[PDB]
């Protein structure tokens, strides 16, 4: 596990929710798409988006 | 807080 600096985007890949992460102290070239279950709290992203 | 996640 690595510290997440920011969540940049969200996509659904055959039912499966993934998010585009910037990792803290790594450049954008290192950004990755991660399945939701790789995050400690994906609910915070969902709650943020579903409230608009 | 500070969050962490598994990287692929």
């Amino acid at each position: 596990e690595f510290v997440v600096e920011k969540v940049l985007d969200r996509r659904v890949v055959n039912g499966k929710v993934e998010y585009f992460l910037k990792w803290k102290g790594f450049t954008d070239a290192d950004n990755t798409w991660e399945p939701e279950e790789n995050l400690d709290c994906p609910e915070l992203i969902e709650a943020f988006l579903n409230s608009q | 807080k500070v969050h962490r996640a598994r990287k692929t």
